[PDB]
């Protein structure tokens, strides 16, 4: 949220500590918010400008950073503004764009005087009313008040989350709050691998966020995580950030819990990227039972989405949408290890393009239920070690179903040669295909694929006779 | 009482310093003195530490301040740009006038006296006619033929070496084609006797001729880029051509500037520290901190900054090009707001930044789709997630390289118009404000 320019933080010989921002802060965060509080009806811009005159060589990183925190909260949340013009800008800047481009300060008139005249004003109000729902030119209406704590403790978040935004992994763990903060993940979908090690009971977690491609998209959702993490009574927090020639590594805990805000979890305005586990659980529901709302791990943990309902053992599958062809390498040779069923399905039309997986891959496009459908629909259970079918298979337990036949099997070789023969004899009668059939192996029900059906054209029908 | 260096016989004598370096003491001289080739080392100790003092070493050949706009190819863009990093290596190529071309465009931008250096005078003369688009005026040959110092010479490695001595102080960009020529013994004296701190060889061999790469690295610079023939034939030919201009500032705009710029300037350099990119020094000033001028230094690079890419001249140039262009569809990219709402206010083009509606946005591209609009000025379309409509032109403002990639992502959606046979990526860049030399009435 904060730009990676105005960054404030201490650089050490291998580390990096983001400089938080405190109580000792509070004096300077209650002088830039009484200026927006005093300066009801002036333009925003002017009260940005005033802002910033509080600026010195001591505070300048963080009276910036306060300006621009601030004004993402007003701006966004907590205020209300007036547009300095009788004209609608959308309006006027339409009709002029409309009005081609100019190249020149006479043809640029002639449009003005053009739309100033339709507008039936001036076009000195036509150039002032074009851009004037522009922030800066805005009118503060309402600026409700905000709390010198809550600016700083603001500040202190999107000063870690923008110093997270330029990391390329990191790794936490979390005391509470397991399964939202899971959920969190999921919907964010950011490529993850959960390791029990380094502790016990403790599943630590990691995931990347400086990536080759889309790295600003899931930049930005990756930095969403974390008052997730933050929200739990103990956390703590590493991670691994970079853009020089070296690492340096920072480590956050839950002691700092006091520096940042309050946040019950918002779950708003969303599907929450369950597109298929909220609608497409229905379309599988009518093939097999399943549950959307899973949580499993095996040896190691692997971060279920769906499940689906066999009698013998269940499987397990996975809708993650962030992928990348080196960072999916790792996840799925762990999914045949381990042996888990682990079903997975990516978005081939949202990442790059690489090199499909050997084994186990699903594309995907604008429409893309049946494509991973195709591979899903073997889900394959136990079927790595499969017996001889031709004799016993229960033979002494009960033989009501062995009935069917008798012997082997026919070799598709011996059984086109069989064919040949068969189309060249020339046979026409039941007693004429039996004695050719029946030199080798001989069988009647076993005219099954040479394409005769058997007939009594004779008066009556065929009898029988008991044995 | 001050250092000065001057220039004799292909070396520089220093006197005034001693801690000047690869310097060496000639006691029958009683100063000392280096190789001419040594220039930019000695000229950036004296401005890196501080040292003032006086050069007459450096003579330069007059020479314009060039606006060709020379037309290149997305990788010889690619290769032009990895070069200007150092100003002083080497390149290969797949054909020879993308060799030429890229050493064109490189002229061009430099604007500053120039020797061409090739095997034969056939090749002269096809460097001199190429290099006419610069102004024959500006031309020359020296060579046995004839002797004449013009802005851009060509001669060949048998008489630059003949003549090393008369050559070495009188031009600042060196170039060599063919440049595997160069290692030998008598060849050599022509790179390592003349002053020019900048230096291309262009080349299309190997790294593994007889171990002699080794001493173009210390002469001219090792290689910066590599494209062989058959990376060539394997992919299809973008269309659409990366042409360079180079817009002055203004002479107010350049009053301000320097006075912003002498600041940070002199408080960097009294540091003593090399900046590796001009964006390091948002982040440099914070995390080092304990400073009370830091504050003042920023605050003057950050006001210089905004003076470069607001350049008055800049917009004029952009109206000049939208002249030429009035009949097709056009893309402009810079990443300053600021210039994207000034540029939509003079020019009255449809403004896409990132405080822009879903609405707006959608209903802006829709009607560039459409021919309702037949321009977009942009801070946020070359984004990877939105798709942009086809445009027949590109413009980038900023022109630099502290987003280099936007310039591939910008090509990318460029296809020529009915009527012409491929599109163009214009980039304005900051050069200059006037005053580069005399006439050249010496001699
Ligand atoms: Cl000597
Ligand atoms: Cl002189």
């Amino acid at each position: 949220m904060l730009p990676k320019e105005l960054l404030d933080v201490r650089r050490a010989k291998g580390r990096i500590f983001p400089k938080f921002a405190d109580e000792r802060d509070y004096e300077l965060a209650e002088k830039v918010i009484e200026i927006f509080k005093k300066g009801l009806g002036k333009k925003y811009g002017n009260l940005m400008k005033q802002a910033r005159k509080l600026e010195n060589a001591k505070n300048f990183k963080k009276v910036r950073g306060f300006i621009r925190v601030l004004e993402n909260h007003c701006i966004e949340k907590s205020c209300a503004f007036d547009v300095d013009s009788e004209l609608e800008p959308r309006k006027v800047r339409m009709l002029l764009f409309e009005h081609g481009f100019v190249t020149s300060k006479k043809e640029r008139d002639r449009v003005l005087e053009y739309v100033a005249r339709y507008f039936s004003t001036t076009p000195e109000t036509v150039e002032r009313a074009m851009y004037a729902d522009r922030e800066e030119e805005l009118i503060l209406t309402k600026f409700r008040p905000l709390t010198p704590d809550n600016l700083i403790k603001l500040y202190n978040l999107s000063l870690l989350q923008t110093t997270l935004f330029n990391a390329l992994r990191l790794t936490f763990w979390a005391s509470d709050r397991h399964k939202e903060i899971f959920r969190s993940i999921k919907r964010l979908g950011l490529m993850y691998e959960l390791y029990e090690d380094s502790g016990r009971l403790m599943v630590e977690v990691t995931g990347a966020a400086t990536l080759l491609k889309m790295t600003r998209k899931y930049g930005v959702s990756f930095a969403k995580l974390i008052p997730w993490i933050l929200r739990a009574k103990n956390w703590f927090i590493r991670a691994e950030i970079s853009d020089f020639d070296r690492l340096y590594i920072m480590e956050i805990d839950d002691r700092i819990r006091d520096l940042f805000p309050d946040v019950e979890e918002r779950l708003s305005y969303d599907s929450t990227l369950e597109e298929e586990f909220a609608r497409k659980m229905q379309m599988l529901g009518y093939e097999v039972e399943r549950e959307p709302d899973v949580v499993k791990a095996g040896k190691y943990a692997f971060i279920p989405d769906f499940a689906v309902n066999l009698g013998d053992k269940k499987v397990y599958i996975e809708i993650a949408g962030f992928w990348t062809d080196e960072y999916l390498r790792k996840k799925a040779e762990k999914i045949k290890s381990s042996s888990i069923p682990l079903i997975l399905i990516a978005r081939e039309d949202f990442g790059d393009g690489g090199a499909n997986v050997k084994d186990v891959i699903l594309f995907s496009r604008k429409i893309p239920y049946g494509e991973v459908i195709k591979a899903l629909k073997r889900y394959k259970p136990e079927k790595k070690v499969e017996g001889d079918v031709v004799e016993l298979e229960n033979f002494a337990e009960v033989p009501s179903e062995y009935v069917i036949a008798g012997k082997y099997a026919v070799r598709r070789e011996i059984f086109e040669e069989i064919k040949r023969e068969i189309e060249v004899s020339n046979p026409s009668t039941l007693e004429d295909i039996k004695a050719i059939l029946k030199k080798y192996g001989l069988g009647e029900s076993a005219i099954r694929a040479f394409g005769y059906r058997v007939r009594w054209i004779g008066l009556g029908e065929a009898v029988i006779e008991r044995t | 009482m001050i250092a000065e260096i001057y220039y004799e016989r292909g070396t520089i004598v220093v006197k005034g310093d001693a801690h000047v370096p690869h310097a060496k003491f000639d006691s029958r001289s009683g100063t000392y003195r280096a190789l001419a080739f040594r220039y930019r080392d000695i000229i950036e100790y004296f401005e890196s530490n501080g040292i003032e003092f006086v050069d007459n070493a450096a003579d330069p050949i007059p020479t314009p301040y060039f606006d060709a706009e020379i037309s290149l190819r997305d990788y010889q863009e690619k290769a032009l740009e990895r070069w200007l990093v150092d100003k002083r290596g080497c390149i290969v190529l797949p054909t020879g006038s993308g060799k030429t071309h890229v050493a064109m465009a490189a002229i061009n931008e430099l604007s500053t006296p120039t020797l061409i250096v090739v095997p034969t005078l056939a090749l002269a003369e096809q460097w001199k006619e190429r290099l006419g688009i610069f102004g024959e005026e500006y031309v020359g040959e020296f060579s046995g033929r004839i002797k004449e110092l013009k802005p851009l010479t060509v001669s060949t490695y048998d008489s630059a070496y003949v003549n090393a001595e008369k050559l070495g102080n009188r031009f600042m960009l060196l170039i060599f084609d063919e440049v595997h020529h160069l290692p030998a013994e008598s060849y050599v004296q022509i790179a390592q006797m003349s002053i020019a701190p900048f230096r291309l060889g262009l080349t299309a061999t190997f790294e593994r001729e007889d171990g002699r790469h080794e001493i173009l690295k210390e002469v001219v610079g090792g290689k910066v880029f590599e494209l062989f023939p058959d990376s060539l034939a394997g992919k299809h030919l973008a269309k659409y051509t990366i042409k360079r201009i180079f817009v002055p500032l203004a002479e107010d705009e350049r009053v301000e500037y320097e006075k912003r710029e002498k600041v940070y300037k002199q408080f960097l350099r009294a540091r003593g520290i090399t900046l590796r990119r001009a964006e390091d020094f948002n982040k440099i000033v914070m995390a080092s901190g304990y400073d009370e001028r830091a504050y003042e230094a920023l605050r003057a690079w950050e006001e210089a900054r905004r003076i470069a890419f607001n350049s008055k001249n800049k917009i004029r140039k952009l109206r000049e090009i939208l002249e030429r262009h009035r009949k097709d569809k056009i893309i402009i990219f810079t990443r300053h707001n600021e210039l994207v709402y000034r540029i939509s206010k003079v020019f009255l083009i449809p403004a896409i930044t990132h405080r822009t509606s879903r609405e707006e946005r959608e209903e802006i591209l829709e009607g560039f789709r459409t021919g309702r609009f037949r321009a977009i000025v942009s801070s946020q379309v070359l984004d990877e997630g939105i798709d942009v409509p086809d445009a027949n032109v590109g413009v980038i403002m900023s022109g630099s390289g502290s987003a280099r990639e936007y310039i591939q992502r910008l090509g990318r959606i460029l296809r020529p118009s009915k009527g012409k046979k491929e599109a163009v990526l214009y980039e304005l860049i900051s050069r200059g404000t006037g005053e580069v030399n005399t006439a050249r009435r010496r001699k």
